[PDB]
């Protein structure tokens, strides 16, 4: 299939039309996404399949073809870029000052940019380029607006 | 079923439209990995 590095849609057929799901990351042969994108299940990339290989529903991510390859991090002070892929639309940079996520067991980024739900799993950027986790599980704050946490998994 | 299709390179694009805020929330992550306001 395609395994060139760059960001993707998730496209299932299963609903009306063709609907996007998701987005994810492709680096080093292998793609990463959110769970609740795929629920575990296996995508097609031209004749090529795709195996899910690591995954954890609590972290809500999942990477195929091998094992979770993204370890930069946000450096907890600059800006970044949401590089935001929406259903019908064309991947768009937006630069944020992540806010956080404060948890009894640390604390995260969280970038307050307002996309549908077939957005989740686009990446978020350091200036040098590297992916520092994955926009799309978060939650509804007073306004009625979304924020998003910077999900990050682990590289062995 | 499921498919991919390629959206772009994964670059910094400088002069990008800024925007958004950065908010301090407490949350708690249950183990259906779902987020929830703290207050
Ligand atoms: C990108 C995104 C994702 C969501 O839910 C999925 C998740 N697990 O956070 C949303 C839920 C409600 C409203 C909006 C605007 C959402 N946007």
């Amino acid at each position: 299939g395609e395994t060139t590095d760059g960001v993707y849609r998730v496209m299932t057929r299963r609903l009306l039309g063709s609907t996007q799901v998701g987005v994810g990351v492709m680096q080093e042969g292998v793609f990463h996404t959110m769970w609740h994108v795929t629920k575990g299940a296996a995508l097609r990339s031209g004749e090529g399949r795709l195996d899910p290989y690591w995954g954890d529903v609590k972290q809500d991510l999942v990477s195929y073809c091998g094992p979770w390859k993204l370890d930069a991090a946000w450096d907890g002070l600059s800006e970044v870029q949401l590089l935001a892929v929406p259903p019908g639309e064309r991947a768009k940079n937006i630069q944020t000052l992540p806010g956080i996520f404060k948890t009894k067991d640390g604390d995260i980024g969280a970038v307050a940019l307002d996309y549908p739900a077939g957005t989740s799993g686009s990446p978020i950027l350091d200036k040098c380029g590297r992916v520092i986790g994955l926009y799309g599980n978060g939650v509804v704050i007073k306004n009625g607006s979304y924020v998003s946490a910077i999900t990050q998994g682990k590289r062995e | 079923d499921m498919y991919i299709e390629r959206a772009g390179d994964i670059t910094w694009e400088k002069d990008a439209e800024v925007t958004g805020n950065s908010p301090r929330l407490d949350v708690a992550l249950d183990e259906s990995g779902d987020f929830s306001l703290v207050e």
